[PDB]
């Protein structure tokens, strides 16, 4: 159980311990209860921590990124990619970096959405879509073409789904070379200190190619994936402040300078807000 | 009949996947099972087991078996280099097309200590002493002697036992590496000098050769299977 | 000490005095076939003595530019004495093999052979569209020479040594039964290999399965005024050899 | 070899059962009710013991 | 547990033991470790081999074929058949071929997709469409026309199944009448040594066959079968060399003969790459 | 287990016991063994005979009949019927026909499959369709229309199927009037002998009929069910020679006459074949 | 209902499938059982058998 | 009620469960593993026993 | 089979869902943990520490 | 007859359940943990035992 304190019971008091009174410069900080410094009741709390976990707050799906392919390509030509990162939102990457180190398991979900293209290719009358979803780690061969051998997947995992079905998903392990995800990396690439500096460094994750199963009928089509990450059983180390000005780069932290908070009138003012 | 909800990844296939799916031979007898020679349960069985690495694989000989020979002769000078390469079993040439390499592109991470056989293949007249050194990453490849023997190496004196192992030892700052070229998770560089000279008598050939193996240590293991960039297929074998 | 060692098989004998060791197949010793694995129900023949001994083949050359040779068996051993024989007068056959390789130099002499028992080496053909004929891939008790160039011929073999006629890296011949012959360190090598195959026993006219395969990666030297004729002889014997299938004599 | 654990419930004024499926432990699902709670190590780092009624500089 | 080996901890030697030494002419491969030539420390490993296991190396779905069939035809002529054989394609045949000998049941899988072709039949609505695989063993009456009466399946097996849905699966058991599959046979098929020389003369598997089992509709359209095999139950013998040439047949294993390695400048240059 | 018998060892043999010689004329089949007329070996046979019983011999799926219906109709008319009978079909009758009675319960799957037919009815878009198959056995009320009141199937069983999902499957007992179905009939049906002689006489099983349960759309469309018999359970008795000459009718044994075998050149030529 | 998840091979018609469906006649009262001479329980026992062999079966 | 039987396996070097879901006995599943064989009655249906080794007919 | 109905829901992408699927890497073999400083395991442990209140944040 | 087994976890700081539905061994799903290790028929293949602090040849 994750529940909190109960309030203790406080009289009047009069004498030496100075409960309120702390030095702030030791960097500690202080652990006055509202019972040290007036005549409080007794209150069964029942309130519990349970949703501020961290596998509560990080264990929601979140879109990553969605990227379109199609049907006809030139030639082609018409597939996708994406090489994996978390660092393309504003939403779970400032999630995810409000700690340092972090290991946990994927749960990786597919939404795949086609749509229908402009043009005069009347009447279309088009069989359901599958699609191939396969993911190439580092060093493995690269699809070329939208029909290339690479898409055979003899050892590469592949999912192939047909449409109108449930948005296809699985689970992925914590597969780091290092013993935690790092979310910030404060060196380089090379010794001599030249080329990478910063995230980019530890970014070797891999390639996700998506393309149609079914040739192309002449009905001009554009489907788009959008992928979803969830962390699973989470553990993070070494807290940091969050982030408060405006990502603008994926692979650094380069940022705008921005006002601490929103100003106001002046030091007195109870507008706020 | 029992109330059920379907989840997301009904009705997909996902090529890793382990179900249980019917027989389309019902009730059929399989053959019954012999004891056959040389049962693998296991890829590092194979990578654990000697292969000649090419370190001569220059231009012309790479087309040849002069690729495994290592060319080494008498001197006038002193500490001369015989050869170097890089510690990426995975992505250099010098090794990447070995017993213990083929295997591991089919895999994304590395780790373990190799061994690296020298075998000396001159006459029985010659000596020589060769000093084999392994230097980890950070600063350059050495350049002479003198920095080669900083590092981890091994002097090896020509006898009557014709080889001599050096056991490039684990030393990263990672548990494990990438097979491909990464500056993150550099291994660092195999190089051999002359701690003296070939020394051969009159009416024998200066002129040897020395063979290399590159064999995986018991603390070997790969991981993240995926597939290989050495064969490719533009259309259906007939 | 380790380095002498004496092999007797029916009336013969090998002795050497230079050796390094005996290489046994997949740590597996030759044996009869047992009744739980065996499936042809005559009772078979073992003659034990007659064919189970040592046959040397034909000698080779080691020339300065000399790329390799290869034999197939039991195809070298298919005229030698009983062994031979009982190959014709039998549709299924079984053994293994102890092979002895011999080649001896002047301790001035300088090469490096390796010498190893591949099974099931299927060979290719110098035309891809064809296949090789029946005499590029096994002259029998002859050698079939390996080439250090690329092989030419509608019924040729690629003999071309770097890829063994197999397709592979020659490198990474290491995986099966082999040994070194260092001219510095030893002049024989021997391996004792088991019956490797899918089937209890097979015809022994139509699969082999293994070749044995004497590759120079160190080539051969030596300074002027030194003995230039060194040539290596191969010794194999059938071990725990036994046949099934008693017929008319064929082929 | 099911679990049978106390679902979330309210409290002043009730089990799930659960299956592995998988071979790998990372197919399962997510560890919702990992209650622990250290906040020492950011609130109190300090070398002493720092008691509250004290003075913290003498 | 795959687990490999801990290191221990070596101080400083001086002795006749010569564990560095050794004869690689015996065929024997040293067994040396990093605690022989160096002082070590103690290392905890935890590191498995459970990835590098033959059945979880081999055990994935790949393709190995696919071919095209149609709902017109002439006349007709428009069905799909496949002799089965696990060397057409240069992915799979290459993990397989590492070995000599091999035992396995196997996972069979299909993605069967459809394409509308150009044509000027408008206006096209089609109803849904239904696939029959028919598996005829050696020695069965093969079907000649997409009606004929071999579709029966009366002692076949046959897979029906309906466009839209989960790609049909079905497990085959370990077949073959010798007591392992080849990958590598050195022999002919004839006694005399003529005819077929190879891995073709232990080829016998049999054949598929496909079709709609709908009757064809005004609207052209074509479909196309993807088989997909997963070695499931392994058990390998005699490990043999990885293929280095590419290859070129799928009865032989006719090469064109290529170079050991890539080449590099010189026998010092660390740009290796 | 129905594992086959171990070869026993067998030595040299010189006696008066005579296990080749026997006579044939007494209907006995010898039982004599390869250990009586030569040395043999001892041999642990593992194989068994799991493949060859009745069940599995008989339980596959196959096809008996298919028909075809309309949605226009007239008028109508637009509707399917079938006689229930094993003997419209070569293949499963001449398994089923290897024995003179047998037992079994029945497994009973369709496969509709729905086509576009040519027309000029554009645009058409036509919701799903759903088929219903009704059995009415001997003596009921038969449909004389697609919209009769004998499809209120009432107490006849019926099944409702929407295309574009799993085919349907139903499971029927034994229901004969005997004891065992009869393969074999060798009377006649009046006691007079006059009218039909033969397997008619007992057939009476009944009859299935189709229709579409939607209202005809303006485009033409043509249905036809496939349906497939799987025997279960079964029970077979006097086992009769394979059939050899070709099928001719469905209700009578009748037949054309046909050679033994296929012929060869002499009595010694080898190529056979 | 219970969290289910679909694999493959789901709708599919094998013809060689072993499974339960429901009967459409329940209940149903089968004839009982009669003791028949000569049951056949495999088709080995039909091939163990002696048959006349055409060995002349030459083309006349 | 639940039916715990031996899966169809190899020799020379392993269970599946069954449970009835319907009233009928002709729902269950096929009868795949009736191993049983009396060749005797086709074989040898004569009168006296015939033994082999001694002749047929006196 | 099992004969079974599907309830609302089927087929429903929920992203707050806790359902087992399919590893795409079977029998990955995961880097051992470590201890490192400095674990969180609620938000509440970071919320319960100091930190400057910008008071007086006017226009300038 | 329901098989509960150790899942794949992580090392240094889990069970899943199996049911056999079918009746052929060949339907299972694949042995993903047969951790067998036996490298001496390839690496050291030889009669003699060559301790390794010995010299291989005398
Ligand atoms: C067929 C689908 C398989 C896809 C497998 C995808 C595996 C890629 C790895 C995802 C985890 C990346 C987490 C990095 C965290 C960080 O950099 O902060
Ligand atoms: C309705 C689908 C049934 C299909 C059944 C297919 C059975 C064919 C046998 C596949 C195994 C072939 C493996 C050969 C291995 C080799 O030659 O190396
Ligand atoms: C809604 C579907 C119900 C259909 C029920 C069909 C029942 C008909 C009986 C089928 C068994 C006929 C077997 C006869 C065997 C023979 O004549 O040799
Ligand atoms: C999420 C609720 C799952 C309900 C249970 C369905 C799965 C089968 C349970 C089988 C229980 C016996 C297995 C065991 O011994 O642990
Ligand atoms: C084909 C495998 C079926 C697996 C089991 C699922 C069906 C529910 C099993 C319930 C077991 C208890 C019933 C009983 O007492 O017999
Ligand atoms: C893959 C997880 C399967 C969960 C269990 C569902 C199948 C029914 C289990 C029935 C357990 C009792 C059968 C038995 O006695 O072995």
């Amino acid at each position: 159980i994750a529940r909190v304190a109960d309030t203790i019971g406080s009289g009047p008091v009069n004498s030496e311990s100075i409960p309120a009174l702390t030095a702030a410069e030791t960097g500690h900080t202080s652990q006055v209860v509202p019972a040290d410094t007036m005549q409080t009741r007794h209150v069964k709390n029942y309130h519990s921590r349970s949703e501020s976990t961290v596998e509560n707050f990080l264990c929601r799906s979140a879109c990553v990124f969605y990227t379109t392919y199609r049907n006809h390509g030139t030639d082609g030509d018409n597939f996708g990619y994406w090489v994996i990162s978390t660092r393309q939102v504003a939403q779970l990457r400032r999630k995810l970096e409000m700690f340092t180190y972090a290991r946990f398991d994927l749960e990786l979900t597919f939404v795949i959405t086609s749509t229908q293209e402009q043009s005069t290719i009347q009447g279309q009358d088009s069989p359901v879509l599958t699609h191939q979803i396969m993911y190439v780690p580092p060093g493995g061969p690269v699809p070329t073409k939208v029909n290339s051998y690479s898409w055979q997947t003899s050892t590469n995992p592949s999912v192939f789904w047909t449409e109108g079905s449930a948005p296809p998903r699985m689970s992925i392990p914590f597969i780091s070379i290092g013993n935690a995800y790092s979310m910030f990396y404060d060196g380089w690439a090379k010794f001599d200190k030249q080329g990478t500096y910063g995230i980019n460094t530890l970014n070797n994750m891999g390639t996700l190619y998506m393309r149609h199963v079914n040739d192309g009928s002449p009905g001009p089509i554009v489907s788009t994936v959008r992928i979803y990450f969830k962390p699973k059983h989470v553990k993070t180390w070494v807290p940091r402040p969050p982030r408060l000005c405006q990502y603008q780069k994926a692979g650094n932290v380069n940022f705008e300078p921005t006002g601490v908070t929103e100003s106001r009138t002046d030091i007195t003012t109870m507008q706020t807000t | 009949g029992l109330p059920t909800m379907l989840t997301p990844g009904s009705n997909q296939f996902l090529t890793s996947d382990d179900f249980q799916s019917p027989s389309a031979m019902p009730q059929f007898d399989v053959t019954p099972e012999m004891d056959i020679p040389g049962q693998v349960n296991n890829l590092m069985e194979i990578a654990e087991v000697d292969s000649v690495v090419p370190v001569n694989n220059t231009e012309g000989k790479v087309l040849s078996i002069e690729s495994y020979q290592i060319p080494v002769q008498s001197n006038s000078t002193n500490g001369s280099q015989v050869f170097g390469f890089p510690l990426m079993p995975g992505a250099s040439s010098v090794l990447n097309r070995t017993l213990l390499g083929e295997i591991l592109n089919y895999y994304t991470h590395w780790s373990g200590s190799i061994k690296l056989t020298f075998m000396f293949c001159g006459s029985a007249m010659a000596t020589g002493k060769f000093l084999l050194a392994y230097s980890p990453p950070g600063a350059g490849a050495p350049t002479t002697r003198k920095e080669a023997m900083l590092g981890t190496h091994v002097i090896w004196d020509v006898g009557l036992q014709s080889s001599c192992v050096l056991c490039i030892p684990w030393i990263s700052q990672t548990h494990y590496r990438y097979v491909v070229v990464d500056e993150y998770t550099a291994g660092g560089y195999i190089t051999c000098w002359y701690q003296t000279n070939i020394v051969v008598p009159a009416d024998t050939q200066s002129d040897c050769k020395i063979l290399c193996f590159v064999s995986a240590c018991n603390d070997f293991s790969v991981r993240m299977l995926k597939d290989t960039p050495f064969i490719k297929q533009d259309n259906f074998y007939q | 000490s380790d380095r002498v060692r004496s092999i007797t098989l029916g009336n013969s004998t090998i002795t050497t005095q230079e050796c390094a060791n005996v290489v046994v197949g997949y740590g597996v010793w030759p044996t009869y076939l047992n009744d739980d694995e065996a499936t042809a129900e005559d009772q078979p023949t073992q003659p034990d003595v007659a064919t189970c001994r040592f046959y040397t083949l034909e000698s080779v050359m080691w020339q300065q530019s000399s790329p390799g040779w290869w034999w197939k068996f039991p195809d070298a051993l298919s005229n030698m004495g009983l062994f031979g024989q009982n190959m014709q007068y039998h549709y299924l056959g079984r053994a293994g093999y102890t092979v002895h390789v011999q080649c001896n130099a002047s301790k001035f002499h300088q090469g490096c052979l390796l010498v190893v028992c591949v099974p099931e080496a299927e060979m290719g053909c110098a035309t891809l569209a064809n296949k090789p004929d029946q005499k590029s891939l096994s002259n029998g008790e002859t050698a079939n020479m390996f080439e250090s160039q690329n092989s030419t011929g509608q019924t040729a073999v690629q003999a071309n040594v770097i890829n063994a006629g197999m397709g592979v890296g020659v490198g990474n011949l290491t995986i099966f039964p082999h040994q070194w012959i260092n001219l510095r360190t030893n002049n024989s090598a021997t391996i004792v290999m088991p019956y490797i195959n899918s089937v209890p026993m097979d015809n022994m006219f139509r699969h082999n399965n293994f070749t044995l395969m004497i590759i120079p990666f160190a080539p051969l030297s030596y300074s002027t005024g030194a003995t230039t004729y060194v040539p290596i002889t191969v010794t194999v014997a059938p071990m725990c050899a036994e046949y099934n299938g008693l017929r008319l004599a064929g082929k | 070899g099911a679990q049978v654990s106390t679902q979330k419930t309210g409290a002043h004024e009730i089990h799930y059962t659960n299956v592995n499926y998988y071979k790998d432990a990372a197919s399962n699902s997510a560890n919702r009710q990992d209650f622990t709670q250290d906040p020492g190590k950011f609130t109190e780092p300090v070398k002493d013991i720092m008691i509250k009624s004290m003075p913290a500089l003498n």
